[PDB]
């Protein structure tokens, strides 16, 4: 792959870094450590805060807002590492910024980074 | 404690009675920085935008524990009934720069 | 990064499920999963991470080739897994400032479905033996109520941890012996400097009663650091550097020495064949079979990966198969159910290769298993 | 296998060890000390892709030799005294690897024994856990105060007395980010609205915070890694397109310089954009700005870059453009007379050392951890 | 790079694993972390105890006794990993066993493995 | 503590005496594993093999801290002066199977 080319979504494999919901992921795909696309692995704590991004779904043509909530309280999974940045802004726009450990709100004040999930909030806008 | 929670979950904006203390949320801002309400009053936050938001009072503010409200999607709402006079700060969990105050008289 | 077949199909059925949900307007409601119930094809892979201050264990469904969970550890932990699937645990070591400051040694017990810690038992005076991970240096008793761990310095001893009451008990003084093979709540065997085993039997209080056996091997015959032990069978399977295999039958709580067996033929030995790797040997209880990692190698290359597994009948020991594995394999184990899986972990590939034990065929794999994965553990639930 | 400088260094070291033995002089093992901090000492920080424990590499930029290493915790913020007298970091540990009780602390290290001389705990877990931005934790020009950023529960800047080895207090600050210190009691930050904050703080009481004019539009995105020379008082801030904002603060107040582009108009239409981690360096003696750049889609802005353009800070004139020969993520320079350029590759886990004027690769240092990203130099002379 | 081939010592590079003194080294070469062949990197703690092996010098064709003492109190350096086992015996012969962390008697009770040094302590034969 | 240390770090074997009270170390063994001596006596260990060895007295044997002696290369010696009646156990640091015992009368 060419790192610098426009990122191109697919809707066929969630463990791949070009999976459409991963348009602005930073870290590791939770599906690769016993989580799922939208759920945390056992033992980890689910953040309630996240960076977001509208990502294009090539399947239905719609844009959806994805909330990149982290699963926390574990050392980094080290499995399926990805870093995409579609619409990603610098830190003074934290709401769209992805270097931030988005663990706030996790049970037990877990603030360590394990992996990220890719749930849809809602739409277009 | 200092507040009761009418509904644990967010509910739909359409739900909120017509004469009602409302804080709108839009363009990364609470509508009022400082809301003045009487003891026994319900405040409803309404998110008008797609960006999810909440209201979060740190531990010791409304009680011993933090009151971390649920994330509200576009057109969802969340209420707190204030049962004691005081001033109570809050913020949006992912957006610390979004800050508000409830002044209860 | 670069996906296995199992990954692709799981990733694809996952993308199809999620697409179907969206088309049905089903809202994403994030939650924290539980792992599936422990079963015979669950396998644990421990990553000592080439001596790194922090380490990982990977909980794997060997049937699907899927990571179903993970557990963090400290420096060189010792994992154990209850045979009955009721819990897992480790003895672990942490430091107040990464790798310096105050040392705390501790046992953690975990629920095998939520993976939540259910106990955290501190061990006084930092008594763990910091060594490359040898499964039988920390061991459960057969009812699981007790964990035993080895101390090397300042003197040989075995710590007794009461898992049931969540408390450290006491250090037992023992002879100049190594490894711990429990046979009961208060009896276990170890292997000694002079080539005997020591039987160690301990009361509520006081010094234990020790019973040595005969020397069972010469001083110039080297017994590997990773023997296989089936607690349920009471079968201790101990290879030497040349693939000769000592079997000791501990099922009565007294050592019966079984006839010795060569894993490698006379001609294979003349040709340079020898065991090599980390967990070089596995033992399947119901089938009464031994699996040994072997290759052609010089004699001081005994920790290097091997490309072959010999399988032998433990009673006879007739060779039953010899498999060419297709990868550099450091560690093997088997599942303990009827038609077992043969697990083959490559430290250098950081990849668990999962094989049909009967045919030796590679079925699937799980990559990205930390930095230097070395130890495979299974429960014998049957 | 190895480099290259490392073979010639390991062979030099093997000749001299076979010479000590041919003379029968006994091995007497002890603990070394690093060479004194010089103008070309480089620090390479490995955030290890968000691992709970991390490593810093102390390098001989001239010999391409690891002269030492410092352990850290989760996403620590490295700082290096310009005058070379100490190094420090704000770090985070947990009682059980990645869970249990959190401890945020500052450690100050002797730059030659590499021993810790202070361990300063921060109450209430105030560090901002984020991929590592050098200007999120920052020394005051006099070197006796460390200032770190707190994002949550509210923006705040923490004040740590290194001289007295004690945490002081949290400063409430407005919706701004990053910490560029100008005086032993004053520093600037950048704001969501587009302005700067001036914060001047004084032992107790509210700090005096003033605002600047909004200096960029809302749809102009200023990167997470601006270069900042505290000595010169210049803050070079690239955008996602190459526009450079400079603010001169060497007088204790903000004088915005005229706007500058690091790409010809031709290049921007041809797809060229800046991208990577530490994308911008700034050299002080020579008023230069170095910018990692390449052909990319707009939003591929954290990806590595294979080119660096040079440019004079006052004019906006292109002075140079080098083909770097690798995937490069992070650039820095030594601040000495003829300067080294640093080219850190996160993927190769390798620091490439370039001749600053020619752009030529001189030597390499590999095996720098798992995901090295952050290059720090002491501006000494 | 045939892992299973007989060891072949060289006396021209101390940062390659086939350097003659590293014949039973387990871990990392200290020279690649700001130590030297027989010295610890700054900040680390020098062990007194160790495992030993006899290593053949192809230069003056004698064997010499190496004491593989560890530099401790730091996470593993991660640079110049080697594992050689010339004469390496199982754990029940600890004097010659190289999986053991050889950090005893280090200043400050440091027990974490950083790197191993390869000093000569005499000669066997 | 209960004894004191001549050298802190070890010395050539030569520097001896003759008829000095000695414990030889060879073949992975302290050659007198139960030495009986008197108060004020100086016991010298001498290393006879290429394998480094030392003597190591736990915490609470010679005083509150443990005495972890230094490694003696081939034909170095180290000594200790005993200063009080009692029994003192030691062992070699890398080799805990090598145990001895100085009985002071
Ligand atoms: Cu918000
Ligand atoms: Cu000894």
């Amino acid at each position: 792959t060419d790192p610098r080319a426009k990122w191109v979504p697919q809707d066929n494999d969630i463990q791949a870094c070009d999976y459409w919901r991963h348009c602005s992921i930073d870290g590791n795909i939770c599906d690769c450590s016993g989580g799922s696309l939208t759920n945390c692995p056992p033992g980890t704590k689910l953040a309630t805060a996240s960076w977001v991004a509208s990502c294009y779904n090539p399947t239905d043509g719609q844009s959806y807002l994805i909330a990149y909530r982290d699963c926390c309280g574990y050392n980094v999974s080290g499995r399926c590492p990805c870093l995409n940045t579609e619409g990603e802004l610098p830190v003074y726009r934290p709401e769209f910024a992805n270097d931030i450990i988005w663990c706030f709100g996790a049970e037990d004040d877990a603030m360590t980074y394990h992996c990220t999930i890719s749930p849809i909030v809602g739409k277009a806008s | 404690d200092k507040a009761t929670i009418p509904s644990e979950s967010p509910f739909a904006a359409a739900e909120v009675a017509d004469g009602a203390i409302v804080v709108d949320i839009a363009k990364m801002k609470y509508e009022t920085p400082e809301l003045h309400v009487k003891v026994g009053d319900t405040v409803t936050w309404i998110n008008r935008e797609a960006m999810p938001h909440n209201v979060h009072f740190v531990a010791g503010v409304l009680g011993e524990a933090a009151l971390k409200g649920p994330m509200m999607k576009k057109e969802q709402a969340y209420s707190l009934t204030f049962t004691e006079a005081g001033t109570y700060d809050y913020h949006c969990t992912p957006h610390p720069f979004m800050r508000g105050k409830v002044v209860v008289e | 990064e670069a996906e296995t077949q199992a990954q692709e199909t799981q990733g694809q059925a996952a993308a199809r499920a999620a697409a179907a949900d969206l088309a049905a307007g089903q809202d994403d409601e994030p939650r924290i999963l539980e792992a599936p119930a422990p079963d015979a094809r669950r396998v644990y892979v421990n990553d000592p991470a080439h001596f790194a201050a922090v380490t990982q264990q990977f909980v794997i469904d060997g049937e699907a080739g899927r990571v179903i969970g993970m557990i963090d550890g400290g420096f060189l932990p010792n994992p154990v897994v209850a045979d009955d699937g009721s819990f897992i645990a480790h003895a672990s070591t942490v430091f107040s400032r990464i790798a310096r400051g105050e040392r705390t040694d501790y046992v953690e017990v975990f629920d095998p479905v939520t993976l939540l810690p259910t106990a955290d038992i501190e061990l006084p005076d930092a008594p763990r033996f910091l060594v490359g991970t040898y499964p039988w240096m920390t061991s459960l008793t057969p009812d699981g109520k007790t964990l035993l761990f080895y101390q090397f310095s300042p003197a040989p001893a075995v710590g007794v941890v009461d898992l049931e009451g969540k408390a450290f008990k006491r250090m037992l003084d023992v002879p100049d012996c190594y490894h711990i093979f429990p046979t009961a709540p208060d009896t276990f065997f170890m292997h000694c400097r002079d080539g005997s085993l020591a039987k160690v039997a301990f009361g509520t209080e006081g010094t234990p009663e020790i019973t040595h056996t005969e020397v069972f091997h010469p001083e110039d015959e080297f017994l590997i650091n990773h023997p296989a032990y089936s607690q349920k069978a009471g079968r201790l399977v101990w290879p030497t550097y040349t693939g000769k295999i000592h079997q000791i039958d501990l099922s009565s709580g007294d050592a019966k020495f079984l006839p010795a067996v060569e894993a490698l033929t006379e001609a294979e030995r003349a040709d340079g064949w020898r065991p090599g790797g980390w967990q070089q040997v596995a033992y399947h209880r119901a089938l009464d079979r031994i699996y040994l990692l072997v290759d052609q190698r010089d004699e001081w290359r005994h920790k290097t990966a091997s490309r072959f597994v010999v399988v032998l009948d433990a009673k006879t020991g007739e060779r039953l198969a010899k498999f060419e594995m297709g990868h550099e394999i450091d560690s093997i184990n088997v599942s303990q159910d009827e038609k077992p899986l043969l697990y083959a972990l490559s430290t250098g590939d950081k990849t668990l290769y999962i094989h049909d034990a009967e045919s030796g065929e590679e079925l699937r794999s799980v990559n990205q298993l930390g930095h230097g994965p070395q130890v495979i553990t299974t429960a014998d639930m049957g």
